[PDB]
C-alpha cells in the first residue's frame, strides 16, 4: 500500500540531493548580471518614451 | 518498514539542508546592497479592457505582444486587441468555469481549461474564421487550474488532480505525466527554452520538471502556504512564487534553495499571480488586497504600486517585449498598465 | 518546509491521561489557525477541536468536549492536547493540522485524506 | 493600407459586443447554483428530480426563470482553491446527510466544511441555501434510541425545541429535537459572522421531498431581494 | 406679517433649492466620474439627478424671470416694456419649459420606484433594454402631457404667461398624470417597505429602528413628500401647509444627493480608491 508511496517518495529525494549544486553568492552575481546586461532592454524599469510606446 | 523508511527519508531530507546550507554563503540581501534602486515606479493604466462579464481568472500573452486571451468565469475566452482595445474573438466555451487560459507562442491556438477536468484547444487561425474547438484533452481527474502551450503540438496542463501532464494534441493522448505533488497543482511556468517547467501547489512546494524524461529534477521548499502562482526568471536560471503566505520568493534552480524573500508586514493577503520584467529587475506580484505591487526582484523592496482594481487582482501578464503588464481581476476588466 | 512532527501518544488504559505536543517548523505558529485530527481505524478522518490564532477561541467534536483540552505555545511554537478521562472509542491515529493560509477564519482541508499541512500522526491506543 | 482593416477591426468588435451584449441579457437572468454536500449525502437525489421533475451541469426552469446548478463531481476532496470559482455564484445549496448513521461524524464533519465557507473570505457574499436531507431518516434513528446525537453532541441532552417549530404530522416531539437542534448547530455559525452579506436558508428535505426545487427558488427570490435591498441601504 | 411670511420662505426655498442644485452637481459629478459606481441604477440615479437639477434651475429661472420683468415695471412705473414679452410668446414656453421640469422630476421619482419595484419583484429584465424604457418613460411621458397642456392653453386659453390655472379642468391635463406618478410611487414606496419588514422579521431584535432609517431613506428617493399634500385653505392651515409643500420638496434634492451619494456605503467605499489612487502618485 503505502510502500510504494515511500520507496516513490525516497527515490526522488535521493534523485534531488545528488546534483551539482552551486553557492549562493555565484548565482546571485549571475542573478544581478543579467539584471544589469538586460537593463536597457526593459521598458519597464526604465520608462521608453512615448514616441515608440504603442499603449499611449 | 515503514518507520525505518520514513528515518531514511528524514535523514535525506537532513542531508539535503545541511548540503543547501554550505552553499548558503550569503544572500541578495548582502550581494546586491552594492546595486542601486530602481527608484519608484510609478505605472498608470494605458487601457482597460472591458466586456467580460464575470471575474477574469486566466490571461496570457501571444507572442507578437499585441493579442491577449482572457478567461471568465461566465464562459467567454475573449481575444483581444492591447493596441486598439478592441476583441478580435469572443470563443464561447462549453463549460462556464474556466480556470486558466494560454495563447500558444505560433498564435494559432488557444487553450482553456477549469473545473471541467478537460482543456479545450480552441484554432483561431481556421479556414473558415470561426473559432472552433480543435480537440478535448480529457484525462485529468481533477479541476484544470493551468495550461501552457509548448511550441511543437504539445500542452502542459496542470490540475488539481495533484499531477502535472504534457499532452500531444494531435492525438489528444499526455504523452507524459508528472507525479510527485501532494497538493493540488496550481500554476506554471515553461522555461524560455521550454526544456524545464515548474510547478506550485498546495504543498507549499515547488518542483522543477524535465519535460521530456517526466522525472522531478528538484523540490523547492522554503514557502509556507499553498503556491498560487510561479514564473521563471527570464533566462531560465531562476523563478519566483507566490502564495497565500503572503510573501515571493525567489527560488534559483542552481542555489537550489531561497534567494530572497519579497515580504511586507503591512501585506496579509495571498498572492495569486507573479511576473518578470524583460530585465527580470521588476517583480509584479497580485495580492487579494487588490492591487499589484511592483518589488524590486533585487532588493525585495517595494518601488511601486499598480492599483486600481476594484476586485482581486487574478492574473498577471508581461508582453514577451515587456512593453506592458496586464492585470486581469474579478472586477471583469483587464487593465494594461505602463 | 512545513515540518509537523508530534509525541507523546501510546498505550494508555481507559480513564487515562494524555498529552500530545505538536512541535511545528517552517511556519510562523501565531499566524494561523491550528486544529487536531484523528484517524480512528476504520478509514476516518475526522477534526478534533480548532484553536485560533491568539489561542481565545477554542471549539471541540462534540465526543471529547469537556474531556479534551488543548492550548498552544506561540513562543515556543508548540500545540498541545491534554486528553482526560480516555475511552476505548478514542483510539485513533491523532494528526495535528493545521489550515491551508494564516489570517483566515476558515479551516480548510484539514480532514482531507491527502492534505498537505497535515502532521505524520502519533497512534494513540486505549 | 491600414485604414481597412482598422476599420475591419471596429465591425469585428461590433460584432462581437453585439453577442456579449445578448450574452449578457442570458447570464445576469440565469441563477448560478453551487451544489455542495458530504460523501452520499443525499444530494444524489436531489440531482434527480432537478433534472427530470423540470463537474456536471444542471438547468433547470421553476416559474419561468433559468436556474444552472452545478455539481462538483469528480473533483478532489480538498475544495480550497476551486471553491473560490463560486463567487458570483448566487446561492451555495449545501445538502447535509441528517442521518448519515444509524462514517464517522457526517454531521460535525459537514458542520465544519459549513464554517469554512462563511468564514471564506472569498464566500464571505454568497449566502447558503441549506438543506437538512434525509429528515424522514433521522426520524426512524432517534425515535428508536439506540443511536443518538447526544454521544456526538452532548448540549444536546440540553437542548429543548425552539418557539419556532412547525413539527409535520407524525413528528413525533423525539424527532422535532433532532431535527430543530442540527439546524441550530449551523444557525450558530450562521449567526455568529458575516451579518447582512449572506444569509443562511436552512431547510429539511428527504428522498420523497418534491418541492425542494421551489424551496430553492423562492430563496434565490430572497437572496436577489436582499441583494438589492442593501444596494439601496434599505435593509 | 404675511409679507413678512412670504419672504420668509421664498428665500429659503431658494436656498433649499440651492443646495440641492450643488450638492446635486457635485453628486452627478461624483456618480460621473469614478466608473465603479457606474450601473444602471446609478444611471437612473443620474437621470433623477438631472431631473432635480432641471426643477431647481427652472424655479430659479420662473422667480428671476419674473423679477427681471418686475423690476422694469416698476423700475419707473413703466408698465410698458413688460407687458409685450407676456404676449410674446418668450415667457409661455419658458412657463411649458418649467412645467415640463417639474412633470420630468415627479416621473422619474415614479421611474426610480418603478425600476426599484420590478428590481424586487420581476428580476427577469435586461438592463440594456429596461434601462432605455426608463428613460424614455421619465423624460418623455412628461411630454405627452406638458405639450398638450400648452396647446391647450395657446389654443383655447388667453394670456398670463400661463401662471393663472383659471380653468383648472384644463390644468387637470398636467396635475392627473402627476397624481398619478404620486400614487403610483406611493404604492409602490409601501410595497418596498413591505418587503424591508418582511426581510426584516425574517432575520434574528428590534426591527423598528431600523426599518425607521429604511423608511426615512425611502422617502425622498420615491418622493413621497407629495402624498400627504398634494393629494389634498383655512388661512393658518394654507399657510402652514404651502410652507411644508416647498420646503419638503426643495430640499428633497439635497437629501436625496446626501442618502443616495454621499453617505451611499459603496460611493464611501468608491472614494476611498480614487483617493489612495491619487494620493500614491504624491
Ligand atoms: C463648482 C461650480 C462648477 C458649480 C457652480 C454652480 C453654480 C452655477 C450654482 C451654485 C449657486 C447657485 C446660485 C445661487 C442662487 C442664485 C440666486 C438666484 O436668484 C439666481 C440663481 C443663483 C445665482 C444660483 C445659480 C446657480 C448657482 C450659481
Ligand atoms: C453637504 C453638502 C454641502 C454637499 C457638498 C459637500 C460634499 C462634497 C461632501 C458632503 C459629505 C462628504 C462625504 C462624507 C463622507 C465621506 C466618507 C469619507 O470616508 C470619504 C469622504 C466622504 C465620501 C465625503 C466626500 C465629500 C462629501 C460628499
Ligand atoms: C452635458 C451637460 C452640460 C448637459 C447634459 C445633461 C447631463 C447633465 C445629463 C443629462 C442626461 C444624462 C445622460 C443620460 C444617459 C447617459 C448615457 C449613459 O450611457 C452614460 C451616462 C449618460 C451620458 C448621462 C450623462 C449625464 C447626462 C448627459
Ligand atoms: C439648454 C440645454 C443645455 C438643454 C439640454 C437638454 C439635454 C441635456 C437633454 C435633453 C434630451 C436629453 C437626452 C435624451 C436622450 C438621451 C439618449 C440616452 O441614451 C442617453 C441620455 C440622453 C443623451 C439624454 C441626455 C440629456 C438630454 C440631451
Ligand atoms: C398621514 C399618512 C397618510 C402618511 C404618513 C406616512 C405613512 C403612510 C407611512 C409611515 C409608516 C409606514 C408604514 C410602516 C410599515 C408598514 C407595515 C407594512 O406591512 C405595510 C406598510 C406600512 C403600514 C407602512 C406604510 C406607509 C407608512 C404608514
Ligand atoms: C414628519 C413625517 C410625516 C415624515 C416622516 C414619515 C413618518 C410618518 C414615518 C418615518 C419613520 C416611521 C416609523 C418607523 C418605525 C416604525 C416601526 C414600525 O414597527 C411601526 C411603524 C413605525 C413607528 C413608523 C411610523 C411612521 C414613521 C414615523
Ligand atoms: C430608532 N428608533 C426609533 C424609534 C421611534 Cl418610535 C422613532 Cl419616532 C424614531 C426612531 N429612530 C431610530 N433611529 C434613527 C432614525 C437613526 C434616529
Amino acid at each position: 500500500a503505502s510502500i510504494a508511496q515511500a520507496r516513490k517518495l525516497v527515490e526522488q529525494l535521493k534523485m534531488e540531493a545528488n546534483i551539482d549544486r552551486i553557492k549562493v553568492s555565484k548565482a546571485a552575481a549571475d542573478l544581478m548580471a543579467y539584471c544589469e546586461a538586460h537593463a536597457k532592454e526593459d521598458p519597464l524599469l526604465t520608462p521608453v518614451p512615448a514616441s515608440e510606446n504603442p499603449f499611449r | 518498514e515503514l518507520d525505518q523508511l520514513r528515518q531514511e527519508a528524514e535523514q535525506l531530507k537532513n542531508q539535503i539542508r545541511d548540503a543547501r546550507k554550505a552553499c548558503a554563503d550569503a544572500t541578495l540581501s548582502q550581494i546586491t546592497n552594492n546595486i542601486d534602486p530602481v527608484g519608484r515606479i510609478q505605472m498608470r493604466t494605458r487601457r482597460t479592457l472591458r466586456g467580460h462579464l464575470a471575474k477574469i481568472y486566466a490571461m496570457h500573452w501571444g507572442t507578437d505582444s499585441r493579442l491577449l486571451v482572457s478567461a471568465s468565469q461566465d464562459g467567454k475566452l475573449i481575444i483581444w486587441d492591447s493596441y486598439t482595445t478592441n476583441k478580435v474573438h469572443a470563443i464561447p466555451l462549453r463549460s462556464s468555469w474556466v480556470m486558466t487560459c494560454a495563447y500558444a507562442p505560433s498564435g494559432n491556438y488557444v487553450a482553456c481549461g477549469g473545473l471541467d477536468n478537460i482543456c479545450s484547444i480552441y484554432n483561431l487561425k481556421t479556414r473558415e474564421g470561426n473559432v472552433r474547438v480543435s480537440r478535448e484533452l480529457a484525462g485529468h481527474t481533477g479541476y484544470l487550474s493551468c495550461c501552457r502551450f509548448l511550441d511543437d503540438n504539445q500542452i502542459v496542463t496542470s490540475s488539481g488532480d495533484t499531477t502535472c501532464a504534457l499532452w500531444d494534441i494531435e492525438t489528444g493522448q499526455q504523452t507524459t505525466t508528472f507525479t510527485g505533488h501532494t497538493g493540488d497543482v496550481m500554476s506554471l511556468s515553461l522555461a524560455p527554452d521550454t526544456r524545464l517547467f515548474v510547478s506550485g501547489a498546495c504543498d507549499a512546494s515547488a518542483k522543477l520538471w524535465d519535460v521530456r524524461e517526466g522525472m522531478c529534477r528538484q523540490t523547492f521548499t522554503g514557502h509556507e502556504s499553498d503556491i498560487n502562482a510561479i514564473c521563471f526568471f527570464p533566462n531560465g536560471n531562476a523563478f519566483a512564487t507566490g502564495s497565500d503566505d503572503a510573501t515571493c520568493r525567489l527560488f534559483d534552480l542552481r542555489a537550489d534553495q531561497e534567494l530572497m524573500t519579497y515580504s511586507h508586514d503591512n501585506i496579509i493577503c495571498g498572492i495569486t499571480s507573479v511576473s518578470f520584467s524583460k530585465s527580470g529587475r521588476l517583480l509584479l506580484a497580485g495580492y487579494d488586497d487588490f492591487n499589484c505591487n511592483v518589488w524590486d526582484a533585487l532588493k525585495a523592496d517595494r518601488a511601486g504600486v499598480l492599483a486600481g482594481h476594484d476586485n482581486r487582482v487574478s492574473c498577471l501578464g508581461v508582453t514577451d517585449d515587456g512593453m506592458a503588464v496586464a492585470t486581469g481581476s474579478w472586477d471583469s476588466f483587464l487593465k494594461i498598465w505602463n | 518546509q512545513v515540518q509537523l512532527q508530534e509525541s507523546g501518544g501510546g498505550l494508555v488504559q481507559p480513564g487515562g491521561s494524555l498529552r500530545l505536543s505538536c512541535a511545528a517548523s517552517g511556519f510562523t505558529f501565531s499566524n494561523y489557525k491550528m486544529n487536531w485530527v484523528r484517524q480512528a481505524p476504520g478509514k476516518g478522518l475526522e477534526w478534533v477541536s480548532d484553536i485560533s490564532q491568539s489561542g481565545a477561541s477554542i471549539s471541540y467534536t462534540g465526543s471529547v468536549k469537556g474531556r479534551f483540552t488543548i492550548s498552544r505555545d506561540n513562543a515556543k511554537n508548540t500545540l498541545y492536547l491534554q486528553m482526560n478521562s480516555l475511552k476505548p472509542e478514542d483510539t485513533a491515529v491523532y494528526y495535528c493540522a493545521r489550515c491551508p493560509a494564516p489570517f483566515t477564519r476558515d479551516c480548510f482541508d484539514v480532514t482531507s485524506t491527502t492534505y498537505a499541512y497535515r502532521g505524520q500522526g502519533t497512534q494513540v491506543t486505549v | 493600407d491600414q485604414r481597412n482593416e482598422e476599420k475591419a477591426q471596429r465591425e469585428a468588435n461590433k460584432k462581437i459586443e453585439k453577442q456579449l451584449q445578448k450574452d449578457k441579457q442570458v447570464y445576469r437572468a440565469t441563477h448560478r447554483l453551487l451544489l455542495l454536500g458530504a460523501g452520499e449525502s443525499g444530494k444524489n437525489t436531489i440531482v434527480k428530480q432537478m433534472r427530470i421533475l423540470h463537474i456536471f451541469e444542471t438547468k433547470f426552469q421553476v416559474d419561468k426563470v433559468n436556474f444552472h446548478m452545478f455539481d462538483v463531481g469528480a473533483q478532489r476532496d480538498e475544495r480550497r482553491k476551486w471553491i473560490q470559482c463560486f463567487n458570483d455564484v448566487t446561492a451555495i445549496i449545501f445538502v447535509v446527510a441528517s442521518s448519515s448513521y444509524n462514517q464517522t461524524n457526517r454531521l460535525q464533519a459537514a458542520l465544519k466544511l459549513f464554517d469554512s465557507i462563511w468564514n471564506n473570505k472569498w464566500l464571505r457574499d454568497t449566502s447558503v441555501i441549506l438543506f437538512l436531507n434525509k429528515q424522514d431518516l433521522l426520524a426512524e434513528k432517534v425515535l428508536a434510541g439506540k443511536s443518538k446525537i447526544e454521544d456526538y453532541f452532548p448540549e444536546f441532552a440540553r437542548y429543548t425545541t425552539p418557539e419556532d417549530a412547525t413539527p409535520e404530522p407524525g413528528e413525533d416531539p423525539r424527532v422535532t429535537r433532532a431535527k430543530y437542534f442540527i439546524r441550530d448547530e449551523f444557525l450558530r455559525i450562521s449567526t455568529a459572522s458575516g451579518d447582512g452579506r449572506h444569509y443562511c436558508y436552512p431547510h429539511f428535505t428527504c428522498a420523497v421531498d418534491t418541492e425542494n426545487i421551489r424551496r430553492v427558488f423562492n430563496d434565490c427570490r430572497d437572496i436577489i431581494q436582499r441583494m438589492h435591498l442593501r444596494q439601496y441601504e434599505l435593509l | 406679517s404675511p409679507e413678512e411670511q412670504l419672504l420668509f420662505l421664498y428665500i429659503i426655498y431658494t436656498v433649499g433649492y440651492a443646495l440641492s442644485f450643488s450638492a446635486l452637481v457635485i453628486a452627478s459629478a461624483i456618480l460621473l466620474g469614478f466608473r465603479h459606481l457606474h450601473c444602471t441604477r446609478n444611471y437612473i440615479h443620474l437621470n433623477l439627478f438631472a431631473s432635480f437639477i432641471l426643477r431647481a434651475l427652472s424655479v430659479f429661472i420662473k422667480d428671476a424671470a419674473l423679477k427681471w420683468m418686475y423690476s422694469t415695471a416698476a423700475q419707473q412705473h413703466q408698465w410698458d416694456g413688460l407687458l409685450s414679452y407676456q404676449d410674446s410668446l418668450s415667457c409661455r414656453l419658458v412657463f411649458l419649459l418649467m412645467q415640463y421640469c417639474v412633470a420630468a422630476n415627479y416621473y422619474w421619482l415614479l421611474v426610480e420606484g418603478v425600476y426599484l419595484y420590478t428590481l424586487l419583484a420581476f428580476s427577469v429584465l435586461s438592463e440594456q433594454w429596461i434601462f432605455r424604457l426608463y428613460v424614455s418613460i421619465g423624460w418623455g411621458v412628461p411630454l405627452l402631457f406638458v405639450v398638450p397642456w400648452g396647446i391647450v392653453k395657446y389654443l383655447y386659453e388667453d394670456e398670463g404667461c400661463w401662471t393663472r390655472n383659471s380653468n383648472m379642468n384644463y390644468w387637470l391635463i398636467i396635475r392627473l398624470p402627476i397624481l398619478f406618478a404620486i400614487g403610483v410611487n406611493f404604492l409602490i414606496f409601501v410595497r418596498v417597505i413591505c418587503i424591508v419588514v418582511s426581510k426584516l422579521k425574517a432575520n434574528l431584535t428590534d426591527i423598528k429602528c431600523r426599518l425607521a432609517k429604511s423608511t426615512l431613506t425611502l422617502i425622498p428617493l420615491l418622493g413621497t413628500h407629495e402624498v400627504i399634500f398634494a393629494f389634498v385653505a383655512r388661512g393658518t392651515l394654507r399657510f402652514i401647509k404651502l410652507f411644508t409643500e416647498l420646503s419638503f420638496t426643495s430640499f428633497q434634492g439635497l437629501m436625496v444627493a446626501i442618502l443616495y451619494c454621499f453617505v451611499n456605503n459603496e460611493v464611501q467605499l468608491e472614494f476611498r480608491k480614487s483617493w489612495e489612487r491619487w494620493r500614491l502618485e504624491h
